[PDB]
RNA sequence: UAUGCGCAUAACGCCACAGAG
DNA sequence: CTGAATTAGACAATGCTCTGTGGCTCTAG
């Protein structure tokens, strides 16, 4: 193919020789690079954000100045470093470094140490530099700051980590939490869109407007909108601290440059010279500023600083000119750093707005992936870190404000900088984001989302665990909205997002996953040479004359910087030269550059221009450039103007420019694990991607080192005999999730209709699909048992008859031990008192203790009070457990059928799973039939067959191939055998299709789902039963059940279910005045009579029978002075 | 006829007696009334209006007007814990002495 | 044992109360904004005062002598110093 | 009689821990310690 | 994890054939011929040993005592 | 009845505090009544002034 | 009967097609390749001597246009043009041309005895998936005018517009796989969205019509005595009992 | 004034933080007071588990596990013509089926039966059927809360409950060593259930009125026709319509 | 109210994620 | 010098049941 290509080691077929290799189980000298690239976006974004983006971010924070009694005091941050996780100081250890296994088993946070070199100055002269500790920031595992960096797999085995361990996660309180990739708008690109809700925003606003998402070096993000008004005037929306401000365009364009008004005029009419409506409109916009006495740039800056100083909150000694410069730096086109470049980009956004509003270009779809990119974890980390550094400086100013209000004895600051200790500590506000996902900002960080930013990366199996690092989420705001247009599969996500791998239900179409070849640009390069390179080509500079009409030219954009203009007879030549330079790596053009040339059709197509993108966070995928014969990374917008080919046969000269690496590159990592997926119906492939991730498999290799809440383990998993080649590329036999089963497709028992399935009893009694679940309960005597005195330690009072031969002498169960219900679970004694308490085991499932680990605090000074018991619950397959094939065929076990009653073949073989053939016609999973024929051939010949999709055509069919294999093995061509009846003895007249299908055991068991409530706890407000099966509560008889039982005509059955079995209370009313609130019992002298408080007569009080919620109702209406009068007759 | 034409596009045949009852209810008052929270203002029972929608507005209207509920609605019989009048509740059983 | 109710609701009416009728219904003027003291018990003249009901089974009432399982519950009132509108009737007060 | 042995996570040395003393390994100072499994009869069914 | 004692489908003892299978495959037999030389005739028996992934050698690299 | 001289405190069994291991948590009804009552105390001191 | 004496299964011999019928199927597919531009000229009303660049230019004009009535007519004429080849393939393979016919065919016995499945399902297994139709139209075009990156912009062939002409028996090539995934996702999203529209309707109708019961005079009265019907359903009869009348 | 507004309605006052939901939000909405706690309620004496098929029970029957059958009780009063059955049920106790969880005495005091010793349960079984004791309450007899046994009626239910056959009363048949409810195939079109992980609620009526109108009205045999158009909806499904044909 | 033996202990919401049908 | 229709803003609703875990519920002044 191509050397140095990342996809050249993809195997031609699945082998099975690694399972029996003599070097199996010996850890390799180097980690498998196929697996390390699945989390490479996470790691490389965090590596940028912590080393280089942190230096750029602290250079971006302006020097913070404020007012003392007499003199201005300036604070600037010269440097900020994040240190790798070490032990606290004053800790006696042999190893200073902390590793993630400790923070994962002790349930701590794997924290770095942020410290900054803050400089301070009084009266403009720098008096001294302060190195100062700010807080502890979390560390992504296997970053440049993790202590597992650069270690071989033997050294990762030594430190209790996985061999072949990738890390894109944070340990936050012992929990692996991943920042999933959110979909953002395309950065630094004018997205012209139509939104009718913008018409409800001003007096004459139209539905047309150009959005813009400006990010500055991945540490700032500012959304801004131009709007179109019906008189041709443009308003400029900009948001500052989550609130919107509307400025006419002439003020911004006149404040950014010192140009004349005629020169600003010529930049806005530049394409459309003769459209006299635009000419009158932009002369009117320039006239608006002239009418308000702003004839120079300085007067516009003065006016804009006057009008925005209250909301903006500079010190009161800045001029108004500087206060407007502050808003143009914090709010307007922040990716640019020069004001003339802001002028030219803002003129381009206005010209695109004029072309949209005059019906001449088309709406950029915000839902198409062309106009979108990804939010990486390093970007969110670095934005939140820059905001917390700025807030830390403001907290120091508030500290001087408090010491000017309270301790104003006029002590000079002569290294009086232990007031930095009185500043805020940003450990807890930084960990709140990574611990909850909720974003508490004052800026909002340019996001449109406040929550769900961090998600638990749980490790149910490895197929689920890979899906957190490939997931691209659309937004949490979209699941609530009931529209079906953001949930569409659009064709512009060919090869970038997977078509099958998406959930079902509420997140269907929103929670998308990357394809296996797709990858996020995370490298950052210097693009200082690229505009001079473009001007060496035909791109005229933006000041110089373009030597042709601008109506016969293209606007050039290099990363949101408008470079210039190209003669349209030269622009395909420049685009091909840039693709040539990119794929041959010639003139320091990055290999991840998107060279988009949107052509001038003369029709209402997309807005034309030569757009060049080199920024990070874009999705990019490898194809092969057929003209050069080398592999090219093409982007999402770049793809829609290319004709890639899928197969060798589809390549035509002069038509197809590119070609995919392999035809199944449109699918996920996970969706490439479905055998023969082009023979299944597509919802049945979408169901398998979901239930392949719910499988009780083999999660991990470090069971004693892992302290997490539940952990589902399959006992003897098997490699699939029929699997795609991606199963062996990603080495998925390290963590296999299923067993091969001899599946016979027969209607034999009466228990397999309607999705149910039959398992051989004798296979289940041998080791078929047996399992375990490891529950880890972290017991802390400080946190839960808060009685006081802080001196609780695990232990027993010696001679206690509650713990004899049932807990050990440390008050903590034995490690071989079993735990039934009500057994002593742990014992703890109070040391300042002497009294020992015992805690009992309240779960209803018999477990076996696995290990007990005992934890200190971070110093090694903690006392014997934190412990983490891990228990094994058996969970072998029972009636009611759910299995699945690899094709979307889920099914509850209905019956464990004996082996003597099972239909035996002529080979002497029973099946171990019976499948009902009526799961095929409506679902059309033909790939399950091919998998059974292929698995039977693979077992018989001793092979391993390739089940990669799109390798079988109609000429060379799959059924012809595997039938010739079965014919060569002396079996039937069509997969059927002569079975006999195990109940009758007679040979069945039909010819029964049997094979080998690889089944999966899902984690949904009936032992976690049944519940029964006779009587029990009641809600303390309404006296109705409570909800939940862990609290042993009741189930609802809701409104639609009430309706359907009214339709039966059974009224005493509703009276039963909804009055006698929820809340039958007996209230006392005064029959005269009709009031529950009025009766009252006499204070005793017995007698026990009631008095109506209203009419003062004891005769009229009698009982009625009301719900208790009716009494709560009449009391809460009495709280609003509403009288409820009863007619009690 | 319009409800029949809606369901008959999809091959669904709702019996004509259901449609005749629904149309006889929606045209009880001489006008074509919707089945929403603006057609429930005409209802006799304040508790059924509260259990349907905007319970505080119908509570406020029932308190201002001094509205009486006869407790014969199926919602009003289940608020106060009384056997619903339809089905096995249209009648009473008496024991002869 | 014996079914204590044999009466039956025939109808329910919604109206408002006069303030004299609540001041007869109320058993304690509630004054103290502090619910619980240092020793954990409910305060005097607070929102959890025992002249109202007990809020749990650990205590008894003051007006009646029953426990949590037999006390009906009792109304109290926060005597406002000056007059506020009634939010149920503020729209109709604005119209009048 | 029969001390409570705990095993360090890193150096795997055996540690006796009483009630009042701070928990850390006596050799390497490590923070996680695993409880030792001792000889004691538990009955399982082969089924 | 570890080689099953019996085949799942029929009760043929297959647990004593794992080291023989590895010694046959290291002696340059085909996997079909190595399954024939062990007497695994039914393909139920034959997938038990053909598809066995032996996670206990990977799971014993984390052997605790290292002494 | 258009005006209030006093709020009505509903019974305390309909306003329960939800404790869970040495931390009390008041429900919303008692909190809104307390936010009335602190302001009542404030006005009463100001009319005293 | 299915335990003791007869068995029942579904092999691959129940879904296979005879070789001669597969030759007929394959040449109808080859003819279906070339039915592109006539369906565009039929909708845009062009003379049949118009070039392939002029028809493509006017179909770039029907697309990219705010009217969107010429474009829907072009999609309509494409669907009508490919439905002919769909019907020819289903005649060439389905009744005869299967390897086994009913009753010996088990999939035909499940379909035709009403057990499980449809005839459309059996045609999709053994003949073609046919036209993929998203919300009543052909699958969408990109902003450049191409339906997928493997196709030309404004390509006339039915393969570039969702006409799959592959089957699950032999497999589906990657573009038809992506089109079928579009259709499967819109089905899943549609069933996710139908339920909250059908539930609030039923709630409103229940909360109005709940009081209506039949009285002892045979009048359907509301809970306040208001007479809705004087006989129930205009004749007085019960729906489960009018079935043999 | 705005604090009093927040007491009555926490949406009358905008522009004020540290509010909690007032009495309107106690009353109005989903998760309000009417819809969450008056029109639908949590309920005692009910169960819920995954359903599995069963053909070897009748169509009007449900399969109750021993997990639920020794936990769901019925308050059977003690008459002289059922005191042998209830006496054997008291002797068996709360963990042996058919048994009893407790014996309610004539004054309302609940004598809980002991799972440990048979001496107490023998002493209680002797003490049944005796007349009014030294307490002056002669109005009633003892009530034995005996387990659900074969023949007891249970209302089954599957959400969403869209029409009237989505809740039907099935007779119980007690099945050992399971945790699933066993449903016949003829009921699956009524409940829209298909054994891929569905769950069903089994409510257990506690009065003779509820039992007697679950045997008569809401029985499975009476729900044969759908109320929509009077067509049948109980019938055999997949394997049966192949082997009968 | 539940557990344990009249006695001792435990007596919950709100968000956000994930999932089942 | 005032009733008139109109239009913008406010507001209320948007399927059902069930299972889990994890963080926070008064931290900031
Ligand atoms: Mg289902
Ligand atoms: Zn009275
Ligand atoms: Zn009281
Ligand atoms: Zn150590
Ligand atoms: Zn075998």
């Amino acid at each position: 193919m191509d050397p140095g290509s990342r996809w050249r080691n993809l195997p031609s077929g699945p082998s099975l020789k690694h399972l029996t290799d003599p070097s199996y189980g010996i850890p390799r000298e180097q980690q498998k690079a196929a697996l390390q690239e699945l989390t490479r976006a996470h790691v490389e974004s965090f590596n940028y954000a912590v080393h280089e983006g942190l230096g750029l971010a602290v250079q971006a924070i302006p020097p913070f100045e404020f007012a003392f009694k007499d003199e201005r005091i300036s604070f600037t941050i010269l440097d900020a470093v994040i240190s790798p996780p070490t032990v606290p100081k004053g800790t006696i250890c042999k190893e200073a470094n902390v590793y993630p296994a400790e923070c994962r088993g002790r349930r701590s946070t794997y924290r770095g140490k942020l410290t900054a070199d803050i400089n301070w100055a009084v009266n403009g002269i720098s008096k001294g530099i302060i190195k100062q500790f700010l807080g502890y920031v979390p560390i992504m595992v296997k970053s440049k700051l993790c202590n597992l960096r650069n270690l071989p797999p033997q050294a990762l085995i030594e430190h209790h980590e996985e061999a072949e361990e990738m890390g894109g996660y944070f340990i936050i309180n012992g929990i692996e939490k991943v920042i999933r990739m959110l979909i953002m708008p395309r950065r630094n690109f004018p997205i012209a869109m139509i939104r009718p809700k913008w018409k409800t925003r001003g007096p004459g606003y139209t539905q047309y407007g150009v959005s813009m998402h400006c990010v500055r070096e991945e540490h700032s993000a500012v959304n801004m909108n131009l709007h179109y008004l019906e008189n041709g005037t443009v308003m400029l929306n900009f948001i500052y601290r989550k609130e919107l401000f509307f400025l006419p365009l002439g003020f911004a364009l006149k404040a950014l440059v010192s140009f004349s008004d005629y020169q600003i005029f010529q930049e806005l009419i530049k394409g459309k010279e003769d459209d006299s409506f635009l000419r009158n409109s932009v002369s009117q916009m320039l006239r608006i500023v002239m009418e308000e006495g702003c004839s120079t740039q300085k007067q516009v800056l003065n006016y804009l600083g006057e009008c925005f100083r209250v909301k903006l909150n500079v010190p009161d000694w800045y001029p108004n000119e500087q206060a407007a410069e502050f808003l143009f730096n914090q709010c307007i086109c922040i990716h640019l750093k020069s004001n003339t470049e802001k002028f030219y980009m803002l003129c381009l956004m206005t010209r695109k707005l004029f072309a949209l509003a005059k019906g001449e270009c088309m709406e950029d779809n915000p839902d198409s992936l062309v106009n979108q990119e990804v939010l990486t974890p390093g970007q969110l980390f670095l934005m939140f870190l820059k905001e917390k550094l700025e807030g830390w400086l403001v907290s120091i100013k508030i500290a001087f404000d408090k010491k000017a209000q309270k301790t104003s004895v006029s002590m000079n600051t002569d290294n009086l900088m232990r007031i930095f200790t009185m500043g805020i500590d940003l450990t807890k506000p930084f960990e709140y984001l990574f611990a909850t996902g909720n974003l508490r900002s004052k800026t909002g960080l340019g996001l449109l989302q406040d929550s769900g930013l961090c998600v638990v990366a749980d490790k149910l199996n490895f197929i689920r665990y890979l899906s957190h690092f490939r997931c691209v989420h659309r937004g949490a705001d979209f699941a609530k909205m009931r529209t079906t247009t953001v949930r569409r599969l659009l064709p512009e996500s060919w090869g970038f997002l997977c078509p099958v791998h998406t959930p079902d239900g509420e997140p269907c179409g929103l929670m998308n996953h990357l394809t296996a070849v797709c990858e996020v640009v995370t490298q950052f390069v210097y693009t200082a040479s690229i505009p001079a390179l473009l001007c060496n080509l035909g791109v005229t500079p933006i000041d110089g004359a373009p030597h042709r009409s601008y109506s016969e030219c293209y606007p050039v954009l290099l990363d949101g910087v408008m470079v210039g203009w190209v003669d349209k007879d030269l622009a395909p030549g420049i685009a091909d030269s840039l693709r040539h330079f990119k794929v041959l790596r010639e003139k320091r053009i990055p290999p991840w550059m998107e060279v988009v040339l949107i052509p001038m059709t003369g029709k209402p197509s997309l807005y034309p221009g030569l757009f060049l993108f080199t920024t990070p966070c874009r999705l990019v995928r490898p194809v092969q450039n057929l003209a050069l014969g080398k592999e090219e990374l093409i982007g999402t917008m770049e793809q829609i103007f290319m004709n890639v080919a899928i197969f060798e046969d589809e390549v035509f000269a002069g038509v197809t420019t590119h070609q995919e690496l392999f035809p199944h590159s449109l699918l996920s990592v996970i969706a490439n694990f479905i055998p023969f997926s082009d023979h299944n119906q597509s919802p049945r492939n979408m169901y398998q991607c979901q239930m392949g991730k719910q499988t009780m498999g083999f999660p991990l290799l470090t069971y004693q080192d892992r302290s997490d809440n539940k952990l589902y383990r399959l006992q003897t998993p098997q490699s699939p005999l029929v699997r795609p080649s991606m199963y062996d590329y990603y080495d998925m036999d390290n963590y296999p999730i299923g067993t091969n089963a001899i599946v016979a497709v027969i209607s034999y028992t009466g228990y397999d209709m309607e999705d149910a399935m039959i398992v051989n009893k004798a296979s289940w009694e041998r080791g078929f699909a047996h399992g375990s679940v490891y529950k880890s309960e972290f017991i802390d005597l400080s946190e839960k048992i808060k009685q006081g005195d802080s001196s609780l330690v695990f232990g027993i009072k010696p001679g206690d008859p509650r713990v004899l031969q049932k807990l050990d002498d440390d008050g903590l169960p034995f490690i071989g031990a079993k735990l039934q219900y009500g057994d002593p679970y742990y014992s703890y004694l109070n040391l300042n008192t002497g009294e020992s308490f015992v805690m009992y085991y309240k779960s209803k499932e018999n477990c076996v203790v696995d290990n007990i680990k005992v934890c200190s605090n971070d110093t090694g000074s903690g006392k014997f009070k934190c412990v983490c018991i891990t228990m094994r619950v058996p969970r072998n397959p029972t009636i009611g457990d759910k299995f699945a094939s690899r094709h979307g065929q889920k099914g509850i076990l209905s019956r464990l059928w004996p082996a003597e009653d099972m239909p035996f073949t002529e080979s002497g073989m029973v099946p171990d799973i019976l499948f009902n053939p009526h799961g095929f016609p409506s679902r059309m999973t033909i790939g399950m039939l091919i998998e059974s024929m292929a698995g039977k051939s693979a077992a018989l010949h001793g092979l391993c067959h390739d089940a990669t999709p799109f390798i079988f055509s109609e000429e060379n069919s799959a059924l012809e191939y595997f039938g010739e294999m079965l014919k060569a093995a002396g079996y039937n061509f069509y997969g059927t055998e002569r079975l006999y009846s195990g109940i009758s003895g007679l040979e069945l007249e039909a010819d029964i299709f049997i094979g080998v299908v690889y089944y999966q055991r899902l984690r949904h068991m009936v032992s976690d789902k049944f519940q029964v409530r006779t009587t029990g706890a009641r809600d303390r407000v309404t006296n109705q039963p409570i909800g939940g099966r862990n609290v042993q509560g009741g189930i609802r008889f809701g409104e639609m059940e009430r309706d359907a039982l009214l339709a039966h005509g059974t009224s005493f059955l509703l009276h039963d279910r909804l009055f006698n079995c929820s809340d039958r209370s007996v209230a006392h009313v005064c029959v005269k005045c009709g009031s529950l609130l009025s009766p009252l019992l006499e204070k005793p002298p017995r007698n026990r009579k009631y008095n109506c408080t209203l009419c003062s007569r004891s005769d009229t009080i009698d009982t009625v029978s009301v719900p208790y919620v009716f009494r709560y109702f009449v009391a809460e209406l009495a709280a609003m002075n509403i009288k409820v009068k009863l007619d009690v007759v | 006829k319009e409800i029949k034409d809606v369901f008959a596009v999809y091959g669904i045949a709702v019996d004509p007696r259901h449609l005749s009852l629904v149309a006889d209810y929606m045209c009880f008052e001489g006008v074509y009334k919707p089945l929403n929270r603006f057609g429930i203002r005409s209802n006799s029972s304040p508790l059924q209006q509260m259990t349907f929608e905007t319970s505080f507005q119908f509570l406020k209207q029932a308190t201002m007007l001094g509205s009486h509920d006869e407790l014969r609605s199926p919602s009003a019989c289940l608020v106060v814990g009384k056997v619903v009048r339809g089905g096995t509740g249209l009648f009473e059983l008496k024991q002869p002495l | 044992s014996k079914n204590m109710p044999w009466r039956r609701l025939q109808g329910i009416s919604f109206g408002m109360y006069s303030a004299e009728e609540l001041k007869k219904l109320s058993v304690k003027s509630i004054t103290n904004p502090r619910y619980l003291d240092s020793l954990g018990n409910p305060s005097a003249n607070g929102l959890y005062d025992l002249a109202l009901g007990p809020a749990d089974s650990k205590e008894v009432c003051s007006t009646c002598v029953q426990d949590f399982s037999n006390c009906s519950g009792h109304l109290g009132h926060i005597e406002l110093p000056l007059t506020v509108y009634n939010p149920l009737l503020f729209d109709k007060l604005y119209l009048l | 009689q029969q001390p409570m042995i705990y095993i360090c996570g890193e150096c795997h040395t055996e540690n006796e821990i009483k009630s009042r003393d701070p928990i850390r390994c006596r050799e390497c100072g490590y923070r996680i310690m695993y409880k030792k499994r001792t000889k004691r009869l538990v009955v399982f069914d082969a089924r | 994890m570890i080689i099953p004692v019996r085949c799942f489908t029929c009760g043929k003892i297959v647990g004593n054939k794992w080291e023989a299978y590895l010694g046959l495959l290291q002696a340059e037999y085909t996997e079909g011929d190595a399954l024939d030389a062990l007497g695994l005739k039914r393909y139920c028996c034959r997938r038990m040993l053909l598809a066995h992934v032996d996670l206990i050698e990977k799971l014993l690299n984390y052997a605790p005592l290292e002494k | 009845v258009f005006f209030l001289d006093f709020l009505v405190v509903p019974p305390s069994r309909y306003r329960p505090v939800s404790r869970l291991g040495d931390q009390m948590f008041t429900n919303g009804q008692t909190v809104n009544l307390q936010a009335v009552m602190k302001d009542v105390v404030l006005i009463r001191k100001l009319l005293a002034l | 009967y299915l335990q003791l004496y007869r068995g029942f299964t579904l092999g691959v011999e129940d879904i296979l097609v005879k070789p001669k019928a597969d030759v007929k199927r394959q040449r109808i597919i080859e003819e279906s390749t070339h039915c592109g531009p006539q369906a565009v000229r039929a909708a845009l009303n062009l003379p049949e001597a118009a070039s392939y660049d002029e028809v493509r230019g006017k179909w770039q004009d029907a697309h990219l246009g705010k009217d969107q009535r010429d474009f829907n007519m072009i999609d309509l004429k494409f669907k009508e043009e490919v439905n002919h080849y769909s019907n020819e393939i289903n005649k060439a393979c389905m009744p005869f041309g299967l390897h086994r016919q009913f009753p010996e065919n088990s999939l035909q016995m499940m379909v035709q005895s009403g057990a499980k499945g449809s005839t459309v399902n059996t045609m999709q297994i053994s003949c073609l998936l046919g036209q993929i139709e998203l919300e009543g139209r052909r699958p969408p075009l990109m902003a450049s005018g191409k339906s997928l990156p493997c196709f030309e912009p404004y390509e006339f062939t039915p393969r570039a517009g969702g006409f799959v002409t592959g089957r699950f028996l032999t497999g589906i090539k990657p573009p038809e796989f992506f089109f079928h995934c579009m259709a499967g996702r819109e089905g899943l999203v549609d069933t996710a969205v139908k339920t909250s529209r059908s539930g609030y309707l039923q709630r409103c109708i229940i909360k109005h019509l709940e009081g209506l019961v039949v009285q002892y005079d045979l009048t359907v009265r509301d809970s306040d005595g208001s007479v809705v019907q004087f006989l129930y359903g205009e004749d007085g009869l019960d729906i489960p009992k009018t079935q043999f009348l | 004034q705005s604090h009093v507004n927040i007491v009555f309605d926490s949406e009358m006052d905008k522009l004020m933080m540290d509010k909690y939901p007032g009495i309107r939000q106690i009353l109005e909405k989903k998760e309000g007071l009417f819809r969450k706690h008056m029109m639908g309620k949590r309920v005692d004496y009910a169960a819920r588990s995954v359903i599995c098929p069963d053909m070897y029970i009748n169509t009007n029957e449900i399969g109750i596990p021993m997990v639920f059958a020794t936990k769901l009780t019925y308050p059977q009063p003690v008459t002289p013509w059922n005191v042998q059955e209830l006496r054997q049920a008291v002797i068996n106790g709360p963990n042996v089926h058919p048994g009893a969880s407790m014996v309610i005495n004539e004054d309302g005091s609940r004598t809980a039966l002991s799972a440990v010793d048979m001496t107490q349960r023998e002493a209680v079984a002797k003490q049944l059927l005796t007349p009014a004791t030294g307490a002056p309450k002669p109005q009633g007899t003892k009530i034995v809360c005996r387990h659900v046994k074969n023949g007891d009626i249970l209302l089954l239910n599957r959400q969403p409950t869209l029409h009237r056959p989505s809740i039907q009363a099935h007779r119980a048949r007690i099945l050992p060593e399971e945790k699933v409810l066993r449903l016949h195939y003829a009921n699956c079109k009524a409940y829209n259930a298909d054994f891929d992980g569905d769950e069903m609620n089994a409510h257990f009526p506690q009065s003779e009125l509820g039992r007697a109108e679950a045997y008569v009205l809401a029985c499975t045999d009476q729900q044969y026709l759908v109320p929509k158009d009077g067509q049948p909806l109980a019938g055999l499904i997949q394997d049966h319509m192949v082997s009968g044909a």
